């Protein structure tokens, strides 16, 4: 057989490729071992396999979407909001004006007094806290 | 016997 | 009768 | 019975007659199959030195001594006694106790500096455990625990039996090592040194405290002052104090059969699987299918003044034991319209 | 005719103690390299602390 | 007479 | 209100854990206390660079720092908590640091997490990381024994005690709770984990 | 909110890799702290080039600094991950470097990657390299064995366990899944690692 | 039959004579083809120095010591007895069970000072292994591992005992190795060495501890106080204390042989390929084709406490043999409807 | 009389 | 692609290589379906 | 009969 | 009477 190491560890994106060979080739041909691996019964002969490597890895297929997730770059100062990410509505009162909840109001709640665009990446910490945010907070 | 072979026995004053 | 001796395992030694 | 009984004599005559004696009657009735719960109860009538012994209401009947000799120190008795291994009583259709050994303490560390002997309550609670699981007839032993049991904390208690899957948890502490000194101008000194200790059971359902007793013994020491002794090692043990210690450990395997042993066994509701319930003890605790268990339903409540309290709630749910493991049971439920009503925690008693 | 007996060198009572080698961890139990028994702090100062 | 080891009791 | 927003069920506590790290990538904010250096060089032996004794790292990016986690309850080896990252020698900023692996210990002496990550400040000495600890050990907990759960009221009242009590008991059945004094609420629970987290879903809700 | 989005698999973890390593070819914002220099004599040595003893380098393109690596689950030999290179001496500046090969341990002392690549720093002192670290051995993993799964919940509740637990019995069936606690919900799962792949993946998905 | 046992002397002339008696009927045991598990109960009925014995129920009636003799200080006995070996048995119609020897530490390595006998719990393991694998006759040994087996973790056992494919993982705890010299005048100083160990067997299907036991044996260190013992020599295993310790090697075969042999076999399911199962027992574990199987169905949980236990779903599913490796089998199900039902893990017993 | 080494049993 | 990314990057100052740790973000999030290679 | 003394291979030594 | 050599097997 032979293994394909998925870039994007996922159960989802493990399966539905181990699906899109089976589709392709034919029934019980590819199983996902782990979020990682999947494996793929290949011929004996190293010309028929590279042959057989070259059709089976043009196959087109969907990954899933993965885990929710927010990225903050804390010396940059970037947020990436990944898909599937929700913020429970809370009251946020940050300098001397409040706001009611993705970032765009957080952002406007920023730009309302003069603070700073990286005071947003202390806002999501206590949002954090309070269990309003549906996802992952990571720091880079 | 009561003597440990590791310590040893430890067991004209008139 | 006549109850036997076998010993058996030592509890501590 | 030809049986042979062997003491070492520390201070008296007839205090080592009477161990041998003990010994003697202890393997004969081991090798009978008579129960060992009764003997603790035959000691106090033997304190006696009587060539014959006449006892009623016992498995015993008379003892007669016909040799007594003081071979390399330590007295030997050769008697014949007469057992009746009654094949009914109350310990003989129960199921086996599963009993923790709890932690035993050295109440004064001044008193164990002679020797160093300060693990001597963890390789004396060793022993108990391999006493009463490899000698014991209605004990099964699950192991020792580090943690101390106290009469304050009966959540504690209940809290450590779960854990660890016992019915009684027996811990203790030593009260007494000192030693004394007697001296001779012809020979070397003798010290006797003293091992005084107090043993307590808790039930583990309740955590209530149903066992207690005071155990105090004398034994030479036969070691150097200033040598050091181990107490894992076969130099302690095979001493006159080891030997003086293993007869203490044997006096509590008594004492714990003559006391608990006709408690009626009451295994715990481990799992319920709709109309099958999983028991706690197994083959190895002498469970045979076909065996008809009456369920009984546990509310034990701490009172408005902290101290434990008992309360079952009859039932009228009877089970049958189906399938049988080594360690555990699967159980039927007769009724099955009540098998709704069955908990986790509920005991049951086999119906005779 | 000396009265006194001299020590060898080499003697059980004074020889060093190897320390008991601790067990392995087997991280495939809860897939993690954390063992109680083998972490290293970075920090600490090394004092003795155990047989040998 | 021997005193009677403890008889079947119940809890 | 409901009862979960007024009260905490008793054996289900949160745990301190503290530890002591140092925090690199500092542009020039760092120290030169003795600890610090005594600490860097005892981490640099762990990596098989072993200094000449008396020689001074001269190290201007790497502060000594104090980390502090909070265990929530039923917290289980793999999942990550915050943790608070304070300066406690002379560093006149954390920001833009990178604390190093640091075991937070319990109050009992034992190691039950490890904390990384990036730190995140605003005062310039304190910073803080979303997942810097891992979860490395289980503590305990006595919330499936007994026959009863009991709520502990956040703030203690004897007339909040009762109405809380006759609010279970008019949700479920006569003679259900009970107020024990001014704080605390014993609800009968089933003995069965899994029942008695379906049952506790349905009293903590209650209004 | 799909349970991938809000729980993580028990014994699914990460792991975390540090090791020490040198970064050269900065425009001469280098360091000359002492380990740095001994660190680079003994690199030095390893190509054929010993200077004799108390020879200073007087390098200038050349940084002291800490490598560490979060190793994903799952994570087999020959793939990358990213790893976070931060300053511990003097240097001013990791902007424009190279790290050389470092070796990023485990918790238990042994290597599991190998990180080299090219800095990209914004914080001046602190870069990431998007696949600095080679994976060169595998961490195993208690996934594939016992009879059932278990979800941790990020944000510990009973309401959300309970709700998860009934999420699962309604896709599935009656007896599927039980809440034994605020946190885990264990989902009984084929024995064959195959199924189980393809069982999570339903399961994971649920709203 | 005519056979020879050889034992030296340590303390007692009855204890040397008995070891040789042992020895004497072990090798005509295992000449005869007798089973060795029944040898471990007639030895307690052996403690009496009798000339002649007399047994029922067993494989051996009447034995008889014709010779006696002290040469070359260690008693040589030869002795004739009549052994009948029996066709039929709970043991002869069962596959050999793979066994794991676990990790045996020495839990005071104070003891272990005397000649830096540090390793010989590995190098105890190691002999323990080649005796299950090359003398026993219901066990094949898969090797040894370093990590060490407890109670507390029944799926740390789980897992280990599937990663190595063994059914039973055996580990022990060294006691006891301290020695105590004794003194002549007339001769030099004798260091009688001590040998306890505790020996735990754990079932790798489920966690359970099915199997402990203890041993303690005595014998002469005839080496220098000084002098270092390497435990991988043949100085160390050819020495009295070497003989003392593949005796006690031999016992605990022999233990295992009385108590796990008899249990059913339980070959595990490791692939199936539609209507095929892999077994994972195969023509050196006694597989032949043609065989018919019974498969259970195991579901084994860790109950609310933490404690193991055990819970087989019966089947009407039966498998026969049809191709057979040397380490596995294939098997064909009899019942194609059922074979989906058939999962990785489940358990078969041979149907007698 | 010898005791007998244990029967068959399952599980 | 980059060009979304280039008109963010080009609302604040900022700079044209501050999207070298934009595209950094996005790896981590799980957002890119390739390899990110820095040379 | 007469079992015989043929010796086999050693455990450790 | 001598044990015999291992028969014909096949993998």
């Amino acid at each position: 057989y032979i293994t394909f190491n998925l870039l994007e560890s996922d159960f989802t994106t493990a399966q539905r490729m181990a699906d899109a060979v089976n589709n392709f080739l034919g029934p019980q041909m590819a199983s996902a071992v782990d979020a990682t691996s999947v494996r793929v019964r290949a011929p004996r002969d190293v010309s028929q396999r590279v042959a057989f490597l070259s059709a089976i890895e043009n196959l087109e297929f969907d990954p899933a979407d993965g885990a929710a997730k927010i990225i903050v770059n804390s010396r940059t100062g970037t947020i990436v909001v990944g898909k599937h990410v929700r913020l429970k509505p809370a009251a946020v009162t940050h300098g001397g004006m409040t706001v009611a909840i993705t970032l765009d109001d957080l952002v406007r709640a920023v730009n309302q007094v003069g603070a700073a665009p990286s005071d947003l990446m202390a806002i999501l910490q206590a949002l954090k806290q309070a269990g309003a945010i549906e996802g992952q907070l990571i720091i880079i | 016997t009561v003597v440990d072979a590791v310590e040893g026995d430890k067991s004209v004053d008139t | 009768c006549a109850m036997l001796e076998p010993i058996e395992t030592d509890e501590v030694t | 019975y030809e049986v042979t009984g062997v003491a070492t004599i520390v201070s008296s005559e007839e205090t080592a007659r009477l161990h041998a004696l003990e010994d003697a009657l202890f393997k004969a009735v081991n090798f009978s199959g008579a129960d060992i719960g009764s003997i603790s109860n035959l000691m106090p009538l033997l304190e006696e030195s009587r060539n014959e012994y006449q006892f009623t209401n016992h498995e015993v009947r008379y003892i007669l001594v016909e040799s007594e000799r003081k071979r390399r120190g330590k007295v030997e008795v050769k008697i014949r006694v007469d057992i009746y291994p009654s094949a009914t009583g109350c310990h003989t259709d129960q199921y086996k106790k599963t009993i923790l050994v709890g932690n035993i303490e050295v109440a004064s560390p001044q008193q164990a500096v002679m020797g160093q002997i300060y693990q001597v309550g963890d390789d004396f609670s060793r022993v108990v455990n391999r006493q009463l699981d490899q000698t014991s007839r209605s004990f099964v032993s699950v192991g020792t625990t580090d943690y101390s049991i106290s009469s304050n904390y009966p959540a504690r208690t209940q809290m450590i039996a779960q854990d660890n899957g016992a019915q009684y948890i027996i811990g203790g502490v030593i009260t007494d090592l000192t030693a004394t000194v007697e001296s001779q101008l012809l020979q070397d000194d003798i010290i006797n040194r003293q091992f005084a200790l107090e043993m307590k059971v808790f039930d583990g359902k309740t955590g209530h405290e149903v066992f207690n007793k005071a155990y105090r013994e004398v034994a030479r020491w036969p070691f150097a002052k200033t040598s050091q002794v181990d107490t894992r090692s076969a130099r302690f043990w095979a001493s006159t104090y080891g030997e003086m210690m293993l007869r203490v450990s044997r006096n509590i395997m008594l004492d714990l059969e003559s006391e608990l042993s006709c408690k009626i066994t009451l295994p715990e509701v481990v799992a319920v699987f709709g109309n099958t319930v999983t028991m706690d003890l197994g083959r190895m605790h002498g469970v045979k299918e076909g065996d008809k268990l009456q369920l009984w339903h546990t509310a034990s409540f701490i009172d408005q003044n902290g101290l434990p309290r008992n309360k079952v709630s009859q039932s009228e749910i009877t089970l049958t034991v189906s399938r049988i493991y080594e360690h555990e049971a699967e159980l039927t439920i007769d009724q099955p319209n009540l098998a709704s009503s069955v908990q986790i925690g509920d005991v049951m008693n086999k119906i005779l | 005719l000396r009265g006194r007996s001299d020590p060898v060198a080499g003697d059980p009572a004074w020889a060093p103690i190897h320390p008991k080698k601790k067990p392995e961890h087997y991280a495939a139990a809860t897939g993690s390299l954390f063992s109680a028994e083998h972490i290293t702090d970075l920090y600490d100062d090394s004092k003795p602390r155990g047989i040998g | 007479q021997v005193p009677e080891k403890r008889q079947q009791t119940l809890f | 209100a409901r009862i979960k927003d007024v009260a905490q069920v008793a054996g289900v506590r949160s745990n301190q854990l503290v530890g002591y790290g140092l925090v690199s990538g500092l542009p020039g904010t760092g120290e030169a206390n003795p600890f610090t250096e005594q600490s860097f060089a005892a981490m640099l032996q762990n990596f098989g660079i072993q200094m000449p004794p008396g020689t001074k790292p001269k190290i201007k990016n790497v502060a000594a720092v104090m980390v502090t986690a909070e265990l929530p309850p039923f917290s289980k080896p793999g999942q990550q908590v915050d943790v608070t990252v304070s300066s406690i020698g002379s560093a006149k900023s954390l920001r833009g640091g990178t604390l190093l692996q640091t075991f937070l210990k319990g109050l009992d002496g034992q190691v039950y997490a490890v904390a990384q990550g990036n730190l995140v400040v605003s005062n310039p000495t304190v910073g803080l990381i979303s997942s810097g600890a891992t979860v490395e050990r289980e503590i305990p907990n006595p919330f499936g024994r007994g026959d009863y759960i009991t709520f502990n009221l956040l703030e203690s009242d004897f007339t909040t005690a009762q109405r809380m009590a006759d609010a279970v008991n008019n949700f479920l059945g006569p003679q259900m709770a009970s107020a024990v004094d001014a704080t605390s609420v014993r609800v009968r629970a089933p003995r069965d984990v899994s029942q008695r987290v379906a049952f506790l879903s349905a009293i903590e809700n209650l209004e």
